[PDB]
RNA sequence: AGCGAAACCACAGCCAAGGGACGGGCUUGGCAGAAUCAGCGGGGGCUUGUGGCAGUCAAGCGGCGACAUUGCUCAUACCGAAGCAGAAUUCGGUAAGCGUCUACUGAU
RNA sequence: AGAACUGGCGAUGCGGGAUGAACCGAACGUAGAGUUAAGGUGCCGGAAUACACGCUCAUCAGACCAAAAGGUGUUAGUUCAUCUAGACAGCCGGACGGUGGCCAUGGAAGUCGGAAUCCGCUAAGGAGUGUGUAACAACUCACCGGCCGAAUGAACUA
């Protein structure tokens, strides 16, 4: 029907302030800052009383319309990110070889290494990512948590240490070695 | 099924000598074309056909396969008495071997074999699904009679399954000519 | 490997430790690669797939026709 | 196109559209002339063979069949849809689920049955566990120890993918039996629970809440009354 | 050193495609050294993978009828699935990799 | 293919068809002036990167019959179902008694198997759609109910 004019709400929490212009939104908080660059998605904003921010499009068909939600979600992960905060927990559960966890400062780039995964003599590094923190879990079983602001970044290297942590060329029934994502919870849950 | 699959390689032979024959002496186009199909449309129809037997095959294959390798002819040890009565756990005790403990009537379904070495000399042992006929007993019958070996025979008199030794008893004499 | 040396490895140790996230998420991304087939696989590749397709969707709509028949009676 | 493909496996059952309201609908206007007494049950959480039961117990009295906001078109929202004088102001009193008593019993019948009826009930979402209970440090059993361990049986494999991603709880699989390595306190009183927490006691089967159904309207075919003798 | 022919000669004689049947002259694009010269000798909007005959039924098309239907007649490498425990292996896809006068070139 | 009839060529220049038998218009003395046929108006190429309404992302698009059907591609409609008694979807609750229905049998308690698929109350519930166990157990849908708040769902046509 080529909607003459779709629109969307995104409540701020009264905790955070955001800033928008041409489309590089920034959110400010408690527990930092963040930015994304939305100007390829062709959204416009509007504050209405500073507690409601409003993205419309104009003329916008299907496949713009299905669009104008994402702006409203990745915003809202933003600022969920900043109050709330994103946790995301791993276990590195092991058959036989124990899986070795640790982090070097290699160039400062503070990498994650991976050692006598299925008995590998290979070691695995994993970059992290900026604004991700590494804290291993205390006095739980083979748990590793992974924290942050942005949600692309803390789930992104997630998805990085179980990827990389792939049984080559093995029956997946039989081998269990590797990391995967126990929980997505958030750090200041309530 | 294995008849059935020498049968059809049989009629994939006569399909080849038929149509070939006619084919080599074609003059058109269409007429080897035409031909061609009717040769490879009859091989088409006797494997779709076949479909019944095929998948009979395929679950024998997945499971003969898989079935434990049991050497009749060297030493074995055969473990026989009432259904998992402390029975089951006696094969892990002997070697390195795995069974289920969970004291239900018939706890094993299939045989199971444990390795081990005495006298510098190697032995194996039997464990039987179970004896109560029933076409799982009857897998242990056979390993009974055709199998070089002293079978043992358990039973309870204490402690597990509380069970009537009378019955086990009487039991045993309905083997004792056989074994 | 006796004979259940892999069935006994479904119990008394899981498929994985998160397993059917794995299986949950290509089932519903089979629906959207199944589209992206039928656009795709040229040649032969789309005319087997086209055939097998409809053979698919016309078994399918007799299953529920068969069906409509016993429910009512 | 670019829609969501509906799913449905065959069943013989079959929805019952708007012609089953309408019997329902009726349905109340008939005891409206029938039955003497008129109730309103608020029993916000229901178990089918309790309500049984309870229907059972009895054979005059008869629980309405209907729905809430059919219940309230049938009873009449407004005194030109009332089937009787004063109901319209009875039926805006009652909300959720589908709780009407009709029947000819003595008012006194009605909250002396009501009153010292009282049924045990899993704990429900939005409520509060009354007791507190801790899972045992070890392998877990399908009771959580509340029963001897002794007696007590290990839990089934198969639920373990339940209790570690549903419930959340850090849940492994040893030799087939469910371990955790600490004494996960489920839950403890003046919590409200919410559905992990309820489901973790659903599932252990700890029936520790009691059920009663709650009574707030009377109202009667002549003395059109709508005094409430509530009871909570 | 000095002497001194013959055969042949409409004209020129670079490529991909279109030129209906003849491309060597036409057309679309790209080419071409002015000039000279020695060798290796080089020449001299078809198609595939699934049968003939006979018969039931039908999604539909408007009396016809798709598929189902009954009788006889790679060795390499990287990914996904396979009771793939290991080794070895098949299947599907990807790389089609990998195997049982003038062309060229010396020289000015 | 073949019998016959009527037209174009066969003796034929001109413009367009990027070139082209038989395609489109146009049947020719040598000249100047103006309007047109078919073709075109981004450059080669003389003429508007004119206007109006829609339509398409194609990983050689589009301008050049093997196509019946497939596609969670796009756009406008046709026939039906529900709807402020609360349409769709998302969560939570109920999801029952005979009954562990009858038979094979170590076991099929709805869910390895064979014929019925009966019944009472219900708010709606299939001797049960799947997951699931050695058999139980447990989860789920189909079926209703509670919180949400209006259009939604099914098959076809172009």
């Amino acid at each position: 029907m080529k909607y003459i004019q779709t629109e969307q709400q995104i409540e701020v929490p009264e905790g955070v302030t955001v800033s928008i212009k041409s489309r590089i939104v920034k959110v400010v908080g408690p527990r930092g800052t963040l930015t994304k660059n939305l100007k390829h998605i062709d959204v416009t904003f509007t504050k209405v009383n500073n507690q409601l921010i409003k993205v419309a499009v104009h003329n916008g068909g299907r496949k713009h319309v299905a669009a104008l939600r994402t702006v409203k979600s990745l915003v809202d992960n933003m600022i969920t990110g900043v109050t709330k905060g994103y946790k995301y927990k791993m276990r590195y559960v092991y058959a036989h070889f124990p899986i070795n966890v640790n982090i070097v400062e290699k160039d400062g780039a503070k990498f994650i290494e991976v050692r006598n995964f299925l008995g590998d003599k290979k070691i695995r590094n994993v970059p992290v990512r900026d604004g991700v923190t590494i804290e291993f879990s205390t006095n739980v079983k083979d748990e590793i948590v992974l924290s942050g602001n942005s949600v692309e970044d803390v789930s992104q290297n997630a998805a990085d240490l179980q990827q990389i942590c792939r049984v080559r060329n093995k029956d997946i029934r039989k081998f269990l070695d590797g990391i995967y994502v126990s929980h997505k919870g958030f750090i200041t849950e309530d | 099924s294995l008849a059935a699959i020498s049968r059809a390689k049989s009629l994939v032979e006569q399909v080849a000598r038929d149509y070939v024959r006619l084919l080599k002496f074609g003059q058109s186009l269409f007429q080897c074309k035409q031909l061609k199909r009717a040769a490879l449309g009859r091989m088409a129809t006797i494997v779709k056909k076949l479909r019944d037997p095929l998948a009979y095959l395929e679950q024998v294959r997945q499971h003969i396969g898989r079935l434990p390798s049991i050497d009749p002819n060297t030493r074995t040890l055969l473990i026989c008495g009432y259904p998992n009565v402390g029975k089951s756990s006696f094969l892990r005790c002997i070697t390195k071997s795995d069974v289920d403990v969970q004291p239900y009537a018939f706890t094993t379904k299939s045989l199971y074999v444990g390795h081990f070495d005495y006298k510098y000399l190697r032995f194996q042992a039997i464990d039987t699904p179970g004896i109560l006929m029933n076409n799982i007993e009857m897998q242990s019958i056979y390993a009974i009679a055709h199998l070089r070996s002293c079978v043992l025979y358990f039973m309870d008199l204490s402690e597990q399954c509380g069970f009537t030794i009378e019955a086990q008893v009487k039991l045993f004499h309905s083997i004792k000519p056989l074994f | 490997p006796q004979n259940d040396y892999i069935e006994r490895h479904i119990k008394q140790h899981g498929k994985r430790l998160d397993h059917e996230e794995r299986k949950r998420k290509r089932e519903a991304r089979e629906s959207h690669k199944i589209s992206e087939r039928a656009q795709k696989l040229t040649g032969w590749k789309g005319k087997q797939f086209a055939k097998k397709r409809y053979a698919e969707k016309v078994s399918m709509r007799k299953k529920i026709k068969a069906h409509e028949q016993s429910k009512v009676k | 196109r670019s829609k969501r493909s509906k799913l449905v496996t065959l069943a013989q059952t079959d929805k019952k559209g708007r012609e089953n309201k309408e019997r329902i609908f009726d349905e109340v206007r008939e005891a409206l002339d029938t039955y003497r007494y008129v109730w309103v049950l608020h029993l916000d959480d229901v178990r089918t063979p309790v309500l049984q039961e309870i229907r059972t117990s009895w054979a005059g009295s008869k629980l309405i069949m209907g729905k809430r906001k059919v219940l309230q078109k049938a009873l009449g929202e407004k005194r030109e849809e009332e089937y009787k004088e004063n109901l319209y102001q009875l039926s805006k009193l009652c909300s959720g689920v589908t709780g009407l008593l009709f029947t000819d019993e003595d008012v006194n019948t009605v909250k002396e049955y009501f009153k010292s009826y009282v049924r045990s009930d899993y704990s429900r979402p939005n409520t509060k566990a009354p007791l507190t209970f801790t899972i045992p440090e070890g392998i877990v059993y399908s009771r959580g120890g509340q029963i001897p361990a002794e007696e007590d049986v290990p839990m089934i494999h198969s639920l373990e993918p339940t209790m570690r991603n549903k419930f959340e709880i850090p849940t492994k699989i040893k030799a087939g039996k469910i371990t955790i390595d600490s004494p996960y306190l489920v839950c403890t009183e003046g919590e409200k629970l919410d559905v992990r927490q309820a489901l973790i006691l659903k599932q252990f089967g700890i029936a520790a809440s009691e059920f009663k159904v709650k009574v707030s309207a009377y109202y009667d075919n002549d003395s059109s009354t709508v005094e409430s003798t509530n009871i909570n």
